């Protein structure tokens, strides 16, 4: 089952700065009291990061290159965004990935999935609504883990496909600010790894009423970052090699 | 801990002899370097403990008795000032006995001026 | 900044203790830098070649250290003598050298 | 220190002539079978695939919960947490030592003494000494003029061989 | 400009930055060498006319 | 065949800055030797025989 949504208004989509945000944990070793110089797919510091709103009558699901990697992040309140959809052409001629988070756990499955237009979620006022495929034939991984989830949440992933590995970051934060990103660090633990080795392009986030939310796109790069890992092996503080002659 | 790298590292000779001489030679010339500085001396001379110069004051120069390293302030601040087959060797005098050292220095230069240095 | 030259020869020993640490990490061109690694994938006609870059390339490494330890150790050398002269000739005597 | 001097006598002195290494005794291979983890002792650990040999005694990092292994400045794997039971493991080096050998002249004496540099007297007339381990030289309590230079303060001479 | 050449190059390690460093710590020991030279007053004397 | 050109300049690089250290160190005898006849000789009147 597909539902076209006809009722949107048109808007261009706004941009906004990445400040230092999008670091993650590059390794699982730990790390004490040292500053450590690493080489990988990072996201530039005050970065031109994508700004996508849902708000009543704005809808924000357009279609998004995926390139390297994403960086996406979420000002979340009351629990819309529930998941993804990776792939490279969303169709059954390929082979896609599906993350979801509904209200019972968090569910990963890598399928052909003949993908609607606009696939999502519904919730009645209980969740008594899901139009995301119509047909799933050759399934190969899937993976079944407990729930990873004025905007009060803050909600910090990072996607990456290297060597057929798909590493997802994620780390929550506790937020107060009405409209925008907090300005700050806080650097993204590793949160799983899926051996799921299939080519991505391409990825989607997941009358009607939308319920109030924000989300952010941004794009990694390769560089190098100068990280700080204090005496409890957290990383609070980092430097873009790249960005300006003094981070240099 | 590799046999078969040490057997293919013995088919270029003495390069490892040489590097160990070598680094012998450095570490016995620090000592030699430290013995030229302050042991000059081989008499240990100490200050009378009546410390009248003439108004002179030497407290900043002369060691501490409070403090256990028998350090001066001065040298004290100096020591706080300063912040895989690999060995740190000691070095042969210690910094208690290089105080002294320069203690006895001190002494003789405060209480027989240059004359210590030329004899008796 | 009153003793940067102590803090100067410390900085420069550990630096030089660091970096040749720090190159037993380097595969020299090697698929490896872990010896068993290499031992334990490869057979021992090509292990024996990658071992010998490793040990070549961690020779000129070593070699490289102690040439610039004897280096240092001349100018450390060549410092302590003019302290041992200043200790004999301002100290143990009064000097008529200008400055 | 004939062997390494390459002469019959040898001169008064202290030659450093060889290197001590505690060798390995056990192997311990925890994977997430699981051989029974042995601590204190050097042994070869293979830990979920990171391999190494070492002393794993206990440790007082406290790793966050998806961290595994743990590095210095130099790059060198110091810290693991064991996969069986979550806790925290130093991997401190095994012992690895500069072996000297405190002789007087041949002409005199052919009593010597062994000094076992950074070495703990525990892992090898035995003396601790903060150079390293001193075997064969009885310590005094007297001071003498330096004689054979040992290091930390220490000298060494002949009068059986006294440090 | 080889890329290829670099790429083969960074396999080695830290050789460059050594040189660098040396070739750096060189080039400040000249200037401090002229400072001890001739820079030992810190006042500029004139001539009378 | 770029790998034997990189051991060949890398060693080349390497012994040129070895002769640089030592010719940096004869330099800075003789600027500190210099210095001292600065310091004896121009600002002062020396004993010294020579
Ligand atoms: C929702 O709208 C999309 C976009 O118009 C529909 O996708 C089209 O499906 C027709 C099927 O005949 C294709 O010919 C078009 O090329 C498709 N358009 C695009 C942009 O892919 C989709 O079918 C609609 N959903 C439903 C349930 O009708
Ligand atoms: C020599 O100088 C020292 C320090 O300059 C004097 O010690 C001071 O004594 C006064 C009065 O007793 C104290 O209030 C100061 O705190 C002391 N200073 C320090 C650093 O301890 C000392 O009295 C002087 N005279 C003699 C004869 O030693
Ligand atoms: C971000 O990009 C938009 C267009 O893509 C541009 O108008 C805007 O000025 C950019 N912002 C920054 C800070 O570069
Ligand atoms: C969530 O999804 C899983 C997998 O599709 C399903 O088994 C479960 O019943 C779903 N939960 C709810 C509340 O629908
Ligand atoms: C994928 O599915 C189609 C039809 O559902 C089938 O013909 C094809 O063999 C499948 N391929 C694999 C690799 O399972
Ligand atoms: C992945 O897909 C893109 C476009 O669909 C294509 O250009 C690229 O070559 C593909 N890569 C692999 C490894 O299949
Ligand atoms: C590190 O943890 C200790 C408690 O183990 C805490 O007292 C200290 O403030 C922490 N430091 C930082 C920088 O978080």
């Amino acid at each position: 089952q597909c539902v076209n949504f006809t009722t949107r208004t048109q808007l261009p989509p706004a941009y906004t700065n990445s400040f230092t945000r999008g670091v993650y944990y590059p390794d699982k070793v730990f790390r004490s009291s040292v500053l450590h110089s690493t080489q990988d797919l990072f996201l530039p510091f005050f970065s031109n990061v994508t700004w996508f709103h849902a708000i009543h009558k704005r809808f924000a699901n357009p279609v998004l290159p995926f390139n390297d990697g994403v960086y996406f992040a979420s000002t979340e309140k009351s629990n819309i965004i529930r998941g993804w959809i990776f792939g490279t052409t969303l169709d059954s001629k390929t082979q896609s990935l599906l993350i979801v988070n509904n209200a019972t756990n968090v569910v990963i499955k890598v399928c052909e999935f003949q993908f609607c237009n606009d696939p999502f979620l519904g919730v009645y006022y209980m969740e008594s609504e899901f139009r995301v495929y119509s047909s799933a034939n050759n399934c190969t991984f899937e993976y079944v883990s407990q729930p990873f989830l004025n905007f009060k949440n803050l909600r910090e992933f990072v996607f990456k496909n290297i060597d057929g590995y798909f590493k997802i970051y994620s780390k929550h934060t506790p937020i107060n600010l009405v409209r925008g990103l907090p300005q700050g660090f806080s650097a993204l633990e590793p949160l799983v790894d899926l051996p799921i080795g299939i080519n991505i392009t391409r990825f989607q986030t997941l009358g009607w009423t939308a319920g109030a939310a924000a989300y952010y796109v941004g794009y990694l790069q390769p560089r190098t970052f100068l990280l700080k890992y204090n005496e409890n092996g957290t990383i609070t503080d980092a430097v873009d090699c790249a960005l300006d002659p003094l981070s240099e | 801990d590799s046999t078969e790298c040490s057997n293919l590292l013995l088919q270029y000779g003495s390069f490892c002899t040489q590097l160990n001489r070598a680094l012998t030679g450095i570490a016995v010339e620090q000592d030699k370097n430290t013995q030229e500085v302050f042991a000059q001396v081989k008499q240990i001379y100490k200050t009378p403990p009546i410390k009248d110069f003439g108004g002179f004051n030497f407290s900043q120069i002369l060691p501490d008795p409070s403090k256990p390293s028998k350090r001066s302030p001065i040298e004290d601040l100096l020591f706080n000032k300063v912040t895989n087959g690999l060995t740190v060797l000691p070095p042969l005098l210690t910094d208690e006995m290089i105080a002294q050292y320069t203690s006895a220095l001190l002494a003789g230069t405060i209480t027989s001026g240059w004359t210590f240095g030329a004899g008796p | 900044s009153a003793l940067g030259k102590l803090q100067d020869v410390v900085n420069q020993n550990a630096q030089a203790l660091n970096t040749l640490v720090k190159q037993l990490s380097s595969n020299f061109g090697a698929i490896s830098s872990v010896l068993n690694d290499i031992l334990s994938r490869l057979d021992p006609p090509e292990a024996e070649v990658q071992i010998d870059r490793l040990i070549t390339g961690r020779l000129q490494s070593l070699q490289t250290y102690v040439t610039q330890q004897l280096i240092r150790a001349a100018e450390i050398r060549a410092s302590a003598n003019l302290a041992a002269t200043k200790m004999s000739e301002c100290v143990l005597g009064q000097s008529k050298r200008v400055d | 220190t004939k062997c390494t001097l390459k002469s019959f006598t040898v001169e008064k002195g202290i030659y450093q002539t060889s290197n001590f290494r505690v060798q390995p005794t056990e192997s311990i291979v925890r994977f997430p079978k699981s051989t029974n983890l042995v601590k204190n002792k050097c042994v070869n650990f293979n830990f979920n695939g990171l391999t190494g040999t070492g002393v794993l005694t206990e440790s007082n990092k406290k790793f966050l919960p998806f961290q595994q292994f743990g590095r210095d400045i130099a790059d060198t794997t110091d810290a693991v947490r064991d996969p069986q039971t979550l806790e925290i493991l130093d991997i401190t080096p095994c012992s690895f030592g500069g072996v000297s050998v405190i002789t007087p002249g041949t002409n005199t004496s052919n009593q010597v003494a062994v000094l076992y540099q950074g070495v703990n007297c525990t892992e090898v007339n035995v003396f601790q000494t903060r150079a390293g381990c001193l075997i064969g030289a009885e310590h005094v309590n007297n001071s003498y003029e330096c004689d054979i230079p040992i290091g930390a303060g220490i000298c060494a001479s002949y009068q059986s061989i006294i440090a």
